[PDB]
């Protein structure tokens, strides 16, 4: 038995709104005020565009049953079968240096926007607000992964490189197709730290 | 797919950030024809430097009247503060009672928003296919923002009321210079509306607005100068739209004509209720004497 | 007492609920009060703490901002006399006086909660 | 906070007609701080000059609050605390606005 | 009222009880009877206390809640004459009669639990 840490840093290259609390705020810890990516969303992102990479019936829409590779990755257990999960995703957070690089600078964290509506026939202008993390700011997550068979950890650790491959391609949060959530990583580092495992 | 799309802008293209200058910030230079935005802190940590803060403070606050002495650089030249350092004290510079700035991201560049390029391409999707449930391909096509936009691709421009006679809105807008490259990126999660079917969707819809208004506005001088010098006729080839505001409302006639009446009625009518009892939105410029309409752009995939 | 009894029987109208009133339109201040209610529990004596007071004074400018946001919330407040019972509470200073509020905002809170669309 | 809107209602209008979208810059300024110097809170005052210059109502509100001399002793107390008391009473003004309006 | 005890055999129909009850959907209103079963034994006299009379109608409050959560509970509620009879017994405030409801309650509590899918 043994766990390989993949830990790394994913920076934001467009607008950023996850609005979970939802005029409309964007999630943050109450213990900084500050904004973070809940493990969830990345999550979500991740099982519906590696479903779709793989082959995903109506069929098997309808039924949600998942593709064997995509459900062993993630877990399912919702068929009568033993399935848990084999990777965990956390939160994550601002790291310290961009915390800096904001403060001196005189930058904020939240661009709020103008959405303003024109009405067919009519063009009736009513301005909207929606609220964004500020680009150029990076993220710190953490993934765990769980090893319970020996040999097909590299094949696991190839469909996680797909899957960031795509999520890099994109959008994740809200407002993924107007053009916001559009995320790349960096300094991706991998360590067993529990076992006797070469990695 | 995934694609990279490269626009490039024929013309002034704004997009309003809802952000109107009032008679701050600025030196509106009448004889060299720029006008300086100024850093809120670096200037007010020199009026610190020259103790002349109060003074400042004061001369906002209840203007002379006097309209010659209602500015910002007489504020600075009374103080007889010196032109290298009103150089030091300048933010950012371009070629004014108001003035309406762009969006811009978190390190103050304008960039252009993803609102405004779907709202474009929706409106071309929606005029070529009649409205074929375009809303709810509307989430199966995804643009990504666009990359920033470095100031000096940045001017001020009138607004210009392109009609037999022309005429000048009193309010400026800022716009970018002409064909400057921006790129975004795009994404299709409907491939019926292919890219060659967007491009075709896009030129249609410019055809049918040549030949429904823009052949109107001949024999006005402006006019014949900017539709011979766009190359419109070769431009019917071409992959053109008008993006974000400033193009005309309109972007048969008795129908039209009713429409932007009923429109009309409902915008304006709190200050000239004439519209009631009854036109192109363009640029002019002073350095060429050549007149650029708001918005059009060129678009092509890859 | 339960006057919240009679009264969300008598905001039923021709259906809506204080026009339109609805369970998500609370969400804030049911989460503020509870917030409130654990912290004041955790106290020990009756006499509110200056910290405490500024507390009902924070919450005061809640309902006001939310009456400000909606209508519905707005007219629902007015007819409940929250805003007189609140200022009764911060003069009164009393913790028991704050639990009793709880407990019928709460009554409140459930009645509006089983009348719905 | 709220002694001074409820009492700034003349006759309807709010400070001569004061309604939130003019305060926008200024509640942008207000919690950026808020997330958070001196020179900060410096340009902060400038900008409720800024904003008060915009509109005459803005320079009546900020006259009837006393905000100026707020201001300028928090500078002085140069204390997080006072700041982020600052930073409720702002809150509290802009709410209590914002309830009463047209 | 004893027709209000073994309705709950009239209610076995086809297969789920009172549309699908369950005893765990009870669970809080059985807690809070307990206590105040608890609280009331402990009591000397019959004459209630007040602040026991403002725990009543906090009962009421809480089969207001449950009744609106889940609508199983509604059913088993408004047809067994729970609500008059909550109502009855903070009118006469003896404590025999609340005595009277607890067994009651509870035989009902029982009996049902005794059909569970």
């Amino acid at each position: 038995y043994s766990k390989i840490k993949i830990s790394g840093t994913i920076e934001v290259v467009t607008g950023l709104h996850i609005g979970g609390g939802g005029d409309s705020p964007v999630v943050r810890d109450l213990q900084t005020k500050l904004p973070i990516i809940p493990g969830s969303s990345i999550k979500g992102k991740m099982r519906n565009l590696l479903a779709k990479h793989f082959g995903l019936k109506m069929k098997q829409e309808s039924h949600n049953q998942d593709d064997e590779r995509v459900l062993r990755l993630f877990g399912s257990s919702e068929k009568g079968n033993i399935q848990r999960a084999r990777l965990q995703i956390s939160d994550a957070f601002f790291s310290e240096k961009t915390k800096e690089h904001f403060a001196q600078n005189d930058i904020a964290y939240t661009e709020t926007k103008f959405e303003n509506t024109i009405n067919r026939l009519t063009a009736v202008a009513n301005p909207r607000q929606i609220e964004r993390v500020t680009r150029g700011s990076e993220f710190d997550f953490v993934f765990i992964y769980n090893v319970d068979e020996e040999s097909q950890v590299e094949d696991d650790f190839e469909n996680i490189e797909k899957a960031i491959h795509l999520l890099e391609n994109d959008y994740l949060g809200g407002g993924g197709t107007r053009g916001n959530g559009r995320i790349q990583f960096k300094d991706t580092n991998i360590e067993t730290v529990v076992g006797e495992y070469d990695s | 797919k995934n694609y990279e799309v490269v626009i490039k802008t024929l013309g002034p293209i704004h997009i309003g950030s809802g952000q109107v200058m009032k008679k701050q910030d600025y030196i509106y230079d009448f004889y060299n024809s720029k006008v300086y935005m100024i850093n809120g802190n670096k200037l007010v940590k020199f009026l610190k430097r020259k103790n002349l803060l109060y003074t400042y403070q004061n001369f906002l606050r209840y203007p002379p009247k006097n309209p010659r002495e209602n500015g910002l650089k007489d504020y600075l030249d009374a103080q007889n503060v010196k032109q290298s350092e009103w150089e030091a004290f300048v933010s950012y510079s371009e070629k004014l009672n108001d003035l309406h700035l762009m969006v811009r991201d978190g390190q103050n560049k304008v960039y252009l928003p993803g609102s405004s390029i779907k709202g474009a391409i929706k409106t071309t999707l929606v005029s070529k296919y009649n409205n074929e449930k375009n809303k709810d391909i509307y989430s199966k096509i995804k643009v990504s923002d666009s990359k920033p936009i470095d100031e000096s691709n940045l001017a001020i421009y009138q607004k210009i009321d392109i009609n037999k006679s022309e005429k000048s809105m009193p309010l400026y807008r800022e716009c970018i210079d002409v064909n400057t490259e921006i790129k975004f990126k795009l994404t299709i999660e409907d491939e019926i509306y292919s890219i060659n079917e967007i491009e075709q969707s896009i030129q249609d819809f410019y055809k049918n607005y040549y030949d429904k208004w823009l052949v109107g506005f001949k024999e006005t001088k402006g006019g014949r100068r900017f539709a011979l010098e766009g190359g419109i006729p070769d431009v019917l080839n071409q992959n053109i739209l008008f993006l974000g505001a400033g193009t005309g409302f309109v972007s048969n006639r008795k129908q039209a004509k009713q429409d932007s009446f009923e429109i009309l009625t409902k915008k304006f009518r709190g200050t000239y209720g004439k519209m009631k009892e009854i036109a192109l939105k363009g640029t002019t410029n002073q350095s060429r004497h050549t007149s650029y309409q708001q918005g059009m752009c060129k678009v092509s995939f890859q | 007492m339960t006057f919240a009894h009679e009264v969300v029987k008598s905001n039923v109208k021709n259906q809506v609920l204080f026009n339109g009133l609805t369970t998500s339109k609370l969400r804030n201040l049911m989460e503020q009060v509870n917030r409130l209610y654990t912290i004041a529990f955790n106290s020990n004596e009756d006499q509110l703490n200056e910290e405490f007071i500024d507390e009902l004074e924070y919450l005061k400018i809640k309902f006001y901002y939310e009456a400000g946001r909606e209508k519905s919330v707005d007219e629902f407040l007015k007819k409940t006399l929250m805003f007189p019972i609140i200022d009764r509470v911060i003069k009164k200073e009393s913790k028991k006086f704050f639990l009793d509020y709880c407990k019928y905002f709460e009554a409140l809170v459930a009645y509006a909660k089983y009348y719905q669309k």
